[PDB]
């Protein structure tokens, strides 16, 4: 229902906590171009002489992809080069926070959420496909995930833009409350409300993740399809009476085969071919997912956006990053008003002849009584000459109402 | 010089990245200087030759934690930084018969 | 980019050497070592092996050039937020909080040159959330209490600057029961004499 003269304000609220999950690398893979076409065969070699500048092309093009998957994992998780020890005594406000910070009885570095997405997450050498492993483990990329967890819990936003400077949580959550436009009596009057709800939303954050990851598996799924296709090519003629090029060797003299050693090249040069191509373009597709992770990294975690619905779905508070192979996994504090209820409203209020507008609220009127109260939530308050500036007559404004003003300096008069 | 393998298990230091001959491992860590892989980082330092070690995260320091304590800056300073950014590349054009016919009729002729 | 450019003609340029299976590579030598009917298929191997590297030449620089334009679309939104006023949007315009910026020009490309404000020295103190009065909480308007621990002051909260605690850097919203950590400290009314 729309109308000219209502509104309706939020009375109460609820917090949550939202899941997204975004790939950072994937498998790093090098394949030789020699072994591939040719065997243990010399003669191999000599034909393929002919064609050296691809086999160059093709080994150079897979280490310059190589070292791609190196600069997408060193540009995410490294927003800090200190490493900011866990306090031990566990008491922050009433935030029970026994769920992302890793307990240290537990063998690995860990916490209980990481090891439910490890749970969850899911010979080959001699044709000359290697897998090289990657530059950083999961305990080293646990320890960072530690320290830029620990950072927001121990200094708030001023360590990343500076050296680190502690703060009680308290005034840090009602820090975030002004950003968003909300007073901060609310917080402070409602703090154990808001602890049980935020342990209760981690609560179902940790039964929803046991119950998903549709876009962790299939980086790794194009990878090794891939490569079966590649592997099926071997048993492909090309027109040739053999897939065995010692076969070939074995029955007939050298001049009597280089038709078929040809057409064996030239095939399996172009499944080459075709194997760089498709790694060129996911690797860049992976690079578009590795910048815009780097920028949730250092938007969400360090700060406070005020872009709506970049960082979850509602008014964000704060994340909490975590780690789980090939990708990391956000966690953004939305804060969501709930109840509402309708009311009349006037854009000024007329008194002496002078149109009293308000400074930071809105008029409201509940008929006997006329209130002033924060746009985003509800609380009535008295009209005083402390909570409006005056400007101008009243004859320019289309909708106005006439009503007392009570000046504080009356009793200033006594 | 170290020469480093890759799949091949045997100065020489046995790793997950392969074997490696001919540096000396040693129990001192420093920042990473030369990645190898797996957390292995190799230097030229104390005499000096070509060591091996195991990669430093970051740096340690310690973290003051209180329920009722607050730190103020009280001094600030400006600095000036840097970000290099490509916009543009050469431009360039070839034309598809002088690289794939030099001087020829016929090879123009196969070309229709 | 000079180096990627470079080899990338280089290759193009060493490819024009190989026979491609061919008994040579010379245009004019397969004219003279054989009839044209039967010198069409060095010619037409010549012509598959070239093709072949040209088409590698062609999807190569297709493939820089669109990293080369992502990197050029973020310029200009540097170009549009760090110069151009204030971003509040923290290492997106250089490490900590930043000013003014300076656009430098530089062979294929731009140096931005940003004016960082970091803060340095700190002392300890000893905070309150609020502050109980007589009966009534008093909140700071927008800085934080902070105290000596022989004098009671508020400040902002990024700067020390201390200052004496008045009914005009406070509003209150209700009772000191609602709130854990509240301390015993009287305030100051700076009106009361102007009323004598
Ligand atoms: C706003 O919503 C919260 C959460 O529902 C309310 O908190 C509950 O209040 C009732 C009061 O009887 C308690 O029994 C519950 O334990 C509280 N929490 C839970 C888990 O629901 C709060 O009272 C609501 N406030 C308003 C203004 O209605
Ligand atoms: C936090 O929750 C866990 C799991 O229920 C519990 O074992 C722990 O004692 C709780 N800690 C606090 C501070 O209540
Ligand atoms: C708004 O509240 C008034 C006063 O109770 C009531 O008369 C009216 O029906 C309400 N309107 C809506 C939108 O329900
Ligand atoms: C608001 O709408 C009502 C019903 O159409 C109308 O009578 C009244 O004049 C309107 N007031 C303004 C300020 O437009
Ligand atoms: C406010 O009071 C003036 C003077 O009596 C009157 O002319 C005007 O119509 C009133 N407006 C209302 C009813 O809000
Ligand atoms: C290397 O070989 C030795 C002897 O067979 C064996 O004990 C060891 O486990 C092997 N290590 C690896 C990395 O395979
Ligand atoms: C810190 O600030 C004070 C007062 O402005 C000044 O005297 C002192 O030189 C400054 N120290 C530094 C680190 O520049
Ligand atoms: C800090 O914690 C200690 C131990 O629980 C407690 O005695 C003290 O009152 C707390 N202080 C504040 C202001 O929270
Ligand atoms: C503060 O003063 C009130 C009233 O005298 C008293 O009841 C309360 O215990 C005092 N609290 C402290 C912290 O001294």
């Amino acid at each position: 229902a729309y109308s000219n003269n209502s509104i309706a304000i939020p009375t109460n609220f609820t917090i949550s906590v939202t899941t997204e999950i975004l790939p950072v690398s994937m498998t790093k893979t090098s394949v030789d171009c020699t072994m591939y076409i040719c065997g243990d065969s010399t003669e191999c070699s000599n034909l393929l002489l002919q064609y050296g500048s691809f086999c160059t092309q093709l080994n150079r093009a897979l280490t310059g992809i190589a070292v791609e998957q190196d600069k997408n994992t060193q540009e995410v998780f490294a927003q800090v080069k200190q490493i900011y020890k866990t306090p031990p005594i566990k008491d922050f406000g009433g935030f029970n926070f026994s769920q992302i910070l890793p307990d240290p009885s537990k063998p690995s570095k860990r916490s209980f959420i990481e090891d439910l997405l490890f749970n969850k997450v899911t010979a080959q050498k001699f044709n000359g496909l290697t897998v090289l492993p990657p530059l950083l483990t999961d305990e080293m990329i646990a320890q960072y995930t530690s320290a830029l967890l620990a950072g927001t819990i121990t200094s708030g936003w001023t360590f990343g833009a500076g050296a680190a400077l502690q703060i009680p949580f308290a005034m840090q959550m009602a820090y975030r409350f002004n950003g968003i436009g909300v007073t901060q009596n609310v917080l402070y009057e409602n703090q154990k409300l808001i602890a049980n709800q935020f342990n209760s939303a981690i609560g179902k954050i940790q039964d929803s993740l046991s119950s998903a990851l549709g876009k962790l598996q299939d980086v790794v799924n194009q990878n090794a399809q891939a490569l079966n296709t590649l592997v099926k090519q071997l048993s492909s003629n090309f027109g040739a009476i053999s897939s065995v090029l010692n076969d070939i060797l074995s029955r007939l003299d050298p001049p009597e085969a280089e038709v078929q050693i040809d057409r064996l090249i030239t095939g399996r040069l172009q499944s080459l071919q075709t194997y760089v191509t498709q790694q060129l373009i996911r690797a860049a597709e992976i690079r578009a997912s590795a910048n815009l992770a780097a920028t949730k990294m250092s938007e969400c975690v360090l700060g406070q956006s005020k872009r709506v619905d970049f960082c979850g779905k509602g008014y964000h508070l704060m994340s909490f990053p975590q780690s789980a192979p090939h990708g990391v996994v956000f966690l953004h504090v939305t804060y969501v008003p709930a109840q509402e209820k309708n009311f009349t409203t006037a854009p000024a209020i007329c008194h002496d002849g002078k149109a009293h507008f308000p400074r930071e609220g809105v008029f409201v009127s509940n008929g006997t009584h006329w209130f002033v109260t924060q746009r985003n939530f509800y609380e009535p308050q008295i009209i005083t000459t402390d909570n409006t500036f005056v400007s101008g007559n009243c004859d320019v404004v289309i909708g106005i109402v006439n009503n007392t003003v009570y000046d504080p300096l009356q009793p200033e008069l006594d | 010089v170290a020469v480093l393998y890759q799949g091949v298990n045997c100065n020489v230091f046995q790793t997950r990245a392969g074997c490696l001959i001919g540096a000396e491992h040693v129990n001192n860590s420093y920042e990473c200087d030369i990645p190898i892989g797996a957390g292995i980082c190799a230097s030229y330092q104390t005499s000096q030759s070509i060591i091996a070690y195991t990669m430093s995260l970051g740096a340690e320091n310690s973290v003051a934690y209180s329920n009722n304590s607050i730190a103020i800056p009280t001094n600030f300073t400006i600095s000036v930084t840097t970000e290099i950014l490509p916009v543009s590349m050469t431009k360039t054009s070839v034309d598809c018969t002088m690289y794939i016919c030099g001087d020829s009729t016929e090879c123009s002729n196969l070309l229709l």
